[PDB]
DNA sequence: ATCGGATGTATATATCTGACACGTGCCTGGAGACTAGGGAGTAATCCCCTTGGCGGTTAAAACGCGGGGGACAGCGCGTACGTGCGTTTAAGCGGTGCTAGAGCTGTCTACGACCAATTGAGCGGCCTCGGCACCGGGATTCTCGAT
DNA sequence: ATCGAGAATCCCGGTGCCGAGGCCGCTCAATTGGTCGTAGACAGCTCTAGCACCGCTTAAACGCACGTACGCGCTGTCCCCCGCGTTTTAACCGCCAAGGGGATTACTCCCTAGTCTCCAGGCACGTGTCAGATATATACATCCGAT
């Protein structure tokens, strides 16, 4: 339907000018399921860390937001253990004009800095707002153990 | 929707769903209360509140102010076809009345 | 020689002035005294919260202002501009307050 | 001045505008996309993100949603794509 | 004790109320009629307010009693609670 | 201290910041909004209770509140309110 | 030679005849057809109980009579005896039906 | 099997009889169309709520009780048909 | 009282106290219901019924009839002062209207 | 079949207590049933509202008395209150 | 002021028919005895907020006068409504036939109430700065008498 | 048709003050997890009454004609509201002072709900008869034209 054409144009646009250090593509025979790879931003404790994400497109696109989930384990107040993501783009302020490139850029910006005001995990959020060295250290070992 | 977040965010609303559920359970309305009624009621209340507030803010911007006083609420309500019908028997304190002079009384 | 406005052109100015404001048009102390005197029949040694009197004043003014519109419409219907007590009586009867 | 075909592309379905509606924010899009957005999205402009509930409610009772002036232009200038879809 | 307080609703106050109501010309017998009807309205509302107060075993007439009395007669008021 | 008193002020302010991100609100206007929300809640809940009692039921479901909204609101407010509530329930379920 | 009644002395008799009776004044089949036609927009292919039509008729006739009383009072207020459409409009406005 | 122009079945003599019961001695010539319009508005207002009530109950027949409920909801209580 | 006979007879009423108690308990009005509320409510209902039936019987007997019909109920309700205010918005089916004619319309002398 | 309850027999008993020689039709009996149901609903609802306003969970006789005083007009309210108080006092002993 | 048609309403008598008042079977809802626990009554304390008084200043009310515009009464016209008669139309009544759908019964599966542990959302108390109120001066615009 | 003077209203710039909005601590109510009793969702059968059609009366509707009374416009009179000026009255504001009663907390006890058992009161069904509606023939109130 319209969703198939929209996703095809989305893939074409992503191919024309791929963004910085992120790469998404269809998993296989169908365009509905996607997989993406993200690099840790330079101004972050996730240096050289590869992260994998899975994207599921609801059949009623673009009027319903896609659902993205982390595949690897990351230390961040906005990501739960199983890969759940807390972001306003995916659930709250989604409009049909948005693109997968836009949500990926939003995820990258989330990796740039966290949002402790409304966190998914409050304990690591308060420890992050208490001290900096502990979070940076533990994120370093998390990205050295799981990301790399 | 996936669980493990507050109830009022799964529905995408701003008005509380737990408070509305409790007010419906203890309000002496019915013996049992369904699981989807609070969501629907909160959505309706939020829609009506946004509907009133948008017109009130428009009137406030018309009057060169950056604040909403009861006069702006009265202006927003009375100048709308359906909102006036909904709040017809309701008096708003410090709201005044709309300007309207009958054409017979004007000078000729 | 002194400047004088013809009858009817100052009443319209008052109409335009008072339909633009939001204040209370009855003095507060006489209305509070009237409320207390009326209430003294039902129960003696009553005390009134400072906002109960304000609520009563707002309700009474919003009632009288709404009554005067129907009174004016009756007066205009009778091919007049002066409102008379029979206009008030007809408006109250049709509304259902007098019957 | 007359708009071209490239500048007459809907921002949602990426097709030719049909029964277009122009929101007060001077943002135009075709009627089916508008109805789907109002039914399932947040009831705002998908681009501007401003409340258009009162405007839609007031203009639905009079069937004045469509932009006839540009609708006739699109229906006349470009029969091929509009007739095809 | 208080008596003859209905005459504190002066002629200028009734004229201002009429002007806000949209009245251009007023006769001379309007004021007594207005005083009578306002007295009837006040009695009707205050009776229910005092009944609500007396049920609650109170001696102070709160704004909630007045709001409930007004709502009981199809005259809902916004701004003083409720 | 003074006992806690619940109100709809926070959510009204949130909606206000959603619609007009540069406009404030007074205190009397906030009280009026709170009263309006309470009144509409009472109207819809009471209508739904009577509607459920008519059909010999024991539960207030989304159907009852939907029909109460259809009855109480005027011609064009009812359609949009029903659409918003249905969208909210559909989003909440899945 | 033939008997003729003075204008208004036969219409002052129908008032006494119809204020002493309780029968319904509108024919039943046309009103039932009107009710069935009106209910086509909201839901197609409905069925009406024999009592639903009767309830609608007995409510509507009473409403019309109550409206005509206020219309007559409005006509009398303007120093007339006949009732114009403007009397109906003023009665409906003051009652709050159309506002 | 649709019906049309059945509001003309509320004839002039019927409106005259309703006016006579109301207490009207003399009637103008334009009263009848106004009365028909008011009749139509009132009937639509009542029947909309009656049909809503009968639709909530998963029925295809409107009962006397639905009409009574609609009338009571609109502020005109009716006695003699139940409730 | 003797705590032996029926509650309606114990309180000296004709309207049922047990049925009113059940209706108050199952009517979704409050969590609990006192033991004296049904008696009070039944007494009030019986008083109002007796008043209206007395007035309707008077109206019927004034018409040389031995049965109350809705017309007599309408006459009794409309003629009275308090019962007309209590039932101001109520329509009595097959009740007609109270006969009156404005004094302006009567023929000139 | 299903049985439908009504206040018909009690209304007839009151009628024979007031006017021993007058009967009642069927439509008049239905109107009486509707009137009794309406007054029951009014008084019970107002009593519930009074109980809720004062943070109570019980509907006692004083709340019914206050509801009666608020609903009925002057003389009707006075006589109804007197009759209800008499009935409760006679019932309690 | 009536006088006598002419019409319509009210009154009295026969009659017969269907709705009202009463009687019978029974089955479901109300009464009777008992136990448990939480809601409400009562006493005590705290402190908020309601009532009462006093002095000043000044905005609003009261009183009076001149007059002009609006309310009220009287005349005249012509047209629109009432009353009556003859003709066409469709309501009202009875009777028959069909079936859509309201109404009731039996199973059972998913939904909602109760309960215990927990912790974050929302309330109360503080504090600061910008939006709104106020004042002083000027520009613009209705208003009215004179042309 | 207009020119111009006195009065009222809107605009603009500067000053200040208080309440609107953000922040911090914390207490309790909303969320999660698990269990269980029952509400209503669904399938199946019954039999009620809602719908459709047909023919016969005759009651109500409709169209037309005449005439007349009432709606509406015009003119005249007068008197009562309106606009303005000066004086008198008390409302509004700021302040202080006392204590009445509203609001919270703790303890207790007794009133009401839940459960089981039992039986009679009220509901469905059937029947007989008399109150009231209908038909018919007088008696009188009422209206309208005419001196
Ligand atoms: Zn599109
Ligand atoms: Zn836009």
């Amino acid at each position: 339907h319209m969703a198939l054409k929209r996703i095809n144009k989305e893939l074409s646009d992503l191919a024309r000018d791929p963004p910085a250090q992120i790469s998404a593509g269809p998993v296989g025979d169908d365009m509905f399921h996607w997989q993406a790879t993200i690099m840790g931003p330079n101004d972050s404790p996730y240096q050289g860390g590869v992260f994998f994400l899975t994207i599921h497109f609801p059949t009623d696109y673009p009027f319903k937001p896609p659902k993205v989930a982390f595949t690897t384990r990351i230390y961040h107040p906005n990501i739960n253990s199983n890969g759940s993501i807390c972001l306003d783009i995916l659930r709250s302020q989604w409009s049909p004009a948005l693109t997968i490139s836009k949500v990926l850029l939003s995820i990258a910006s989330l990796l740039d800095d966290p949002n402790p005001d409304d966190p998914k995990v409050p304990e690591i959020a308060r420890i992050y707002k208490t001290d900096r060295d502990k979070y940076n250290r533990i994120s370093r070992e998390w990205t050295q153990k799981y990301a790399m | 929707s996936a669980k493990a977040c507050t109830r009022s965010s799964r529905a995408g609303l701003q008005f509380p769903v737990g408070r509305v559920h409790r007010l419906l359970r203890k309000g002496n309305y019915s013996e049992r209360v369904g699981a989807g009624a609070p969501v629907y009621l909160a959505a309706v209340l939020e829609y009506l509140t946004a509907e009133i507030l948008e017109l009130a803010g428009n009137a406030a911007r018309d009057n060169k102010k950056t604040r909403i006083i009861p006069r702006h609420l009265q202006l927003a309500i009375r100048n709308d076809e359906e909102l006036n019908k909904l709040l017809g028997r309701v008096t708003i304190a410090q709201g005044g009345v709309l300007p309207n002079i009958q054409a017979v009384l004007l000078p000729k | 020689k002194p400047h004088r406005y013809r009858p009817g052109t100052v009443a319209l100015r008052e109409i335009r002035r008072y339909q633009k404001s939001t204040e209370l048009l009855i003095r507060k102390l006489p209305f509070q005294r009237l409320v207390r005197e009326i209430a003294q029949d039902f129960k003696t040694d009553l005390r009134f919260q400072s906002s109960a009197v304000m609520a009563l004043q707002e309700a009474c003014e919003a009632y009288l202002v709404g009554l005067f519109e129907d009174t004016n419409l009756c007066a205009i219907h009778a091919k007049r501009v002066t409102i008379m007590p029979k206009d008030i009586q007809l408006a109250r009867r049709i509304r259902g307050e007098r019957a | 001045a007359i708009p071209s075909l490239s500048e007459c592309q809907c921002g949602i379905c990426m097709e030719i505008l049909v029964e277009p509606v122009t929101l007060p924010c001077n943002h135009t899009l075709c009627k089916p996309c508008f109805q789907s957005t109002v039914e399932k999205a947040s009831l705002c402009c998908p681009f501007c993100r401003r409340r258009v509930s009162s405007w839609t409610r007031y203009h639905t009772r009079r069937n004045s949603l469509v932009n006839v002036e540009l609708w006739t232009i699109i229906q006349k200038h470009y029969p091929r794509e509009c007739k095809l879809r | 004790v208080l008596r003859d307080n209905i005459q504190g609703i002066t002629k200028p106050a009734i004229r201002r109320l009429a002007r806000r109501g949209g009245v251009k010309r007023i006769s001379g017998l309007i004021y007594e009629e207005t005083r009578g009807v306002l007295k009837v309205f006040l009695e009707n509302v205050i009776r229910d307010a005092v009944t609500y107060t007396e049920h609650a075993k109170r001696k102070t007439v709160t704004a909630m009693d007045v709001v409930y009395a007004l709502k009981r007669q199809g005259r809902t008021l916004y701004g003083f609670g409720g | 201290k003074r006992s806690r008193k619940e109100s709809y002020s926070i959510y009204v302010y949130k909606v206000l910041k959603q619609v007009h991100p540069d406009t404030g609100i007074s205190s009397k206007a906030m009280g009026i909004m709170n009263s309006f929300v309470n009144d509409i809640f009472e109207r819809i809940a009471g209508e739904a209770s009577r509607l459920a009692h008519y059909n010999k039921r024991s539960t207030i479901t989304s159907r009852e509140i939907q029909t109460a909204v259809r009855l109480l609101l005027p011609g064009e407010l009812a359609k949009h309110a029903v659409s918003e509530g249905t969208k909210a329930v559909t989003k909440y379920t899945s």
